[PDB]
RNA sequence: CGCAGAUAUCAGGAGGAACACCGGUGGCGAAGGCGGGUCUCUGGGCAGUAACUGACGCUGAGGAGCGAAAGCGUGGGGAGCGAACAGGAUUAGAUACCCUGGUAGUCCACGCCGUAAACGGUGGGUACUAGGUGUGGGUUUCCUUCCUUGGGAUCCGUGCCGUAGCUA
C-alpha cells in the first residue's frame, strides 16, 4: 500500500477525551482494507495563525497511513462531509 | 459621551488626502478631509492639506474626549509623516503605527498604461 | 507505468532466454503493452497532447521494429505478431 | 590566526561563509516539515514574506522544497501569513 | 457620483477571474508555451552499470497531428478590465491620446479556423577544431574536517568574454 500523513484541525469544543475513538470511528474503514498502519499524534489546544470562523485555536493532529487512493480519497470525503472538522490535507510520506 | 482612547486611519492618496478617527471596534466619532478644509480639485495632493484637515480632525476628537490614538495609514502619501506631526501638534498620544498600505497577492487586473 | 514484476512476466513469456531485452519480440511486446494502457488512459483524457506524442513516437519504433524483423525473418515475424493479435 | 580565504594551511573547509552557504545541511534542521514551524519562521522576514536563494543560500531544490512546506503550514494555518 | 444620507470606517455574508514575497539571464516542454496548494493518471530527458539484439540508423517530398492571441458556433457564467459606443476637456477641427461610464469579448465545456516579428529573424543529424569565466543537474577521487560554490577529473544543458578561422 502507498503511505500517507494526514493533518486535521478541529474545534476547541471538542475534548482530548473524544479526539481518538471519534477518528477511528471513520478510520475502521480503512483498517477493514489493508491492516493499514495507523499511527496518531496530538498536540491540540493551540493557536492559530488565522481565525476560521472565529476559532482563535484549534486541536491539531496528524495521523500516518499506509492504504489505498480510493480509501484516502473516501476518507477525506467522509471527514469533509463531517459537521466538526475545520480541515483536512493529505500528504504523501514517499518520494513523490 | 466620550471614549478617551481609539483610533486613527489615514488614507493619503495621489489625488487626495483623508483621515478618520474610530475606536478599536471600528465605530467613527469623527473626520475631515481637503474638501472640508475648503482646496479644491487638484491643490489637495500637497502635504499642507494633511495638516489642515488632521488637525482639524483631531480637534474635533479633542472635543467628543480623545487623549490618546492608535493610528493607521494606508496609501501612498507625500504628507504621511506631515500628518502624523500635526497630529501629535494637536495634542494626542501616538499609540502604535503600521503601515498597512493593501498589497494583494496578484488578483484583480489593473488598468492599462498612460501617457 | 511498467514494473519490474511486469517488465519479467513479459521477458519469461517473450523473452527469447532469461536475460534477453534486445530481442525485438520483448521490445515489441512491451512498448504494445505499454500502449494499451495509454490508450485506456486517453479514454477518458482526450487532451493530454503532451502524452499522445510519446505514443505516437512508441508506434513510430514499434514498427521500426517489426519492419526489421520482416526484412530477416518473416517466419519470425508474422509467429510474434500472431502471437501478439495485431494487424500487422 | 588565519584568513577567511588563503587557506593553504587546513584541508578544504567543512565550514562556510557569506559567499558559499547551504544553510540546511549545514545547521538549524531536523528535517524538512511543514509541522516544524518555529524552523520554517527562520526563511522568512517578521513580514512573513519568503527569502532569496542569494540570501540564505540554498541549492534550488532545498530552496522550492521549504517554499512549498512554507505554503502548505499558511494553508493549514499553523504559521502567522502576512494579512488583516 | 452624493446632499433621498455618499466617501471613509467596521461586523458578516454572496460572488467570479488572477494566484504577490519563492522567481532571475533559473528548470521543463519538439514548438506554442509552462508556476496558489493537495491527490490521481501519464509522458520525456539526464547520469551511472554498461547485463541484452547486433547497423535495426539520419532525412523526408506528398501526407496526417499539435499549434499564442484575436475571431465563429451551441450552452453556462459574468467581480474587475474593456473593442465598439455616449458624454466631458484639450483642439483651428479631434470620429484619437486624457477623464467619466460602458456592451461584445476576456473565463468554463464541446467543436471550429490554423495564422504572427510563431525570432536565436540562424532546418535537421554527425566528427574534429585555443581557452578563460559564472551557473543548473548527476557521478567520482584527494587535502580530508571527510557536518564543504571544498578542490580535481568527467558527463548533460545553459549564458558572457575571447584566439585561429570566416564574413560586404
Amino acid at each position: 500500500m502507498r503511505p500517507y500523513e494526514i493533518m486535521v484541525i478541529l474545534d476547541p469544543t471538542l475534548d482530548e477525551r473524544t479526539v481518538a475513538p471519534s477518528l477511528e470511528t471513520f478510520l475502521n474503514v480503512i483498517r477493514k482494507d489493508g491492516g493499514t498502519v495507523d499511527k496518531v499524534d496530538i498536540w491540540g489546544r493551540r493557536r492559530l495563525a488565522y481565525e476560521i470562523a472565529k476559532h482563535a485555536e484549534g486541536i491539531y493532529a496528524v495521523i500516518d497511513v499506509k492504504a489505498e487512493p480510493a480509501t484516502v480519497s473516501e476518507l477525506d470525503r467522509q471527514l469533509n462531509l463531517n459537521e466538526s472538522v475545520l480541515r483536512t490535507k493529505v500528504l504523501r510520506t514517499d518520494k513523490h | 459621551k466620550n471614549v478617551p482612547h481609539g483610533a486613527a486611519h489615514i488614507k493619503s492618496t495621489f489625488n487626495n488626502t483623508i483621515v478618520s478617527i474610530t475606536d478599536p471596534q471600528g465605530n467613527v466619532i469623527a473626520w475631515a478631509s481637503s474638501g472640508h478644509v475648503g482646496f479644491k480639485g487638484s491643490r489637495k495632493s500637497t502635504p499642507f492639506a494633511a495638516q489642515l484637515a488632521a488637525e482639524n480632525a483631531a480637534r474635533k476628537a479633542q472635543e467628543h474626549g480623545v487623549k490618546k490614538v492608535d493610528v493607521f495609514v494606508k496609501g501612498p502619501g507625500s504628507g504621511r509623516e506631515t500628518a502624523i506631526r500635526s497630529l501629535q501638534a494637536a495634542g494626542l498620544e501616538v499609540g502604535t503605527i503600521s503601515d498597512v498600505t493593501p498589497q494583494p497577492h496578484n488578483g484583480c487586473r489593473p488598468p492599462k498604461r498612460r501617457r | 507505468a511498467l514494473t519490474a514484476e511486469q517488465k519479467k512476466e513479459i521477458l519469461g513469456q517473450y523473452g527469447l532466454h532469461d536475460t534477453d531485452t534486445g530481442s525485438p519480440e520483448a521490445q515489441v511486446a512491451l512498448l504494445t503493452k505499454r500502449i494499451q494502457d495509454l490508450t485506456e488512459h486517453l479514454k477518458v483524457h482526450k487532451h493530454d497532447h503532451h502524452s499522445r506524442r510519446g505514443l505516437l513516437l512508441l508506434v513510430g519504433r514499434r514498427r521500426r521494429l517489426l519492419k526489421y524483423v520482416a526484412q530477416v525473418d518473416v517466419a519470425r515475424y508474422r509467429s510474434l505478431i500472431e502471437r501478439l493479435g495485431l494487424r500487422r | 590566526m588565519m584568513a577567511v580565504k588563503k587557506s593553504r594551511k587546513r584541508t578544504a573547509a567543512t565550514e562556510l561563509k557569506k559567499p558559499r552557504r547551504n544553510q540546511l545541511e549545514a545547521l538549524g534542521v531536523t528535517t524538512i516539515d511543514y509541522k516544524d514551524v518555529a524552523v520554517l519562521r527562520t526563511f522568512l522576514s517578521e513580514r512573513g514574506k519568503i527569502r532569496s536563494r542569494h540570501v540564505t543560500g540554498l541549492t534550488p531544490q532545498q530552496q522550492r522544497q521549504v517554499a512549498t512546506a512554507i505554503k502548505n503550514a499558511r494553508e493549514m494555518a499553523l504559521l502567522p501569513m502576512a494579512g488583516p
